[PDB]
């Protein structure tokens, strides 16, 4: 559908920034864990590969439909803990409320588009 | 030597020492605790969007 394409873009943004957010919010959350190393993703290049599929063919009505079913970076170590942790408050706290700001900013971007495809439809 | 017994070598003066120095040190250590809990105190808001 051409209405997917306009909005694929968005979605698949937004869709990244919460996936992105629960790995930041699980390296909070096992900051006290010994031996757990931070994980995190690459924004750009995972929704480049999101940007860029062959429902099983369905013969008659008995016929069943075909049943549906990202690559994480260790985070560069600042600090040597003794424990082997390498998750940095610092960083990931920042990091952690830059992407809820940009996931608002997508919120809004999308809300925007989809606000103007139904105000040019009212009438 | 018979007849005479040996007692310990306990040097009072380094001990004194120890003691002050410990002491020093210890509350060294407390302070810069309180440091850094109070800085996380204060950088743990930043969450807040």
């Amino acid at each position: 559908d051409r209405l997917d394409a306009a909005l694929r873009f968005q979605q698949e943004a937004l869709n990244l920034r919460a996936q992105r957010q629960e790995i930041l919010a699980a390296n909070i959350a096992n900051a006290d864990t010994p031996g757990y190393q931070a994980r995190d993703i690459d924004f750009a290049s995972e929704l480049k590969k999101v940007m860029v599929g062959v429902a099983l063919t369905l013969t008659s009505s008995h016929h069943i439909p075909a049943q549906a079913v990202v690559d994480l970076l260790y985070r560069v170590p600042d600090q040597p803990s003794l424990d082997g942790n390498t998750v940095d408050m610092d960083r990931e706290r920042t990091q952690f409320a830059d992407n809820s700001l940009k996931y608002q900013m997508g919120l809004t971007v999308l809300g925007s588009q989809l606000k103007g495809m139904m105000n040019v439809l009212q009438g | 030597m018979s007849g005479v017994l040996e007692g310990s070598n306990v040097k009072p003066v380094e001990a004194m020492t120890d003691m002050i120095a410990n002491a020093r040190r210890f509350e060294m250590q407390m302070k810069v605790i309180t440091s850094v809990d109070e800085n996380e105190g204060r950088a743990n808001q930043l969450l807040s969007m």
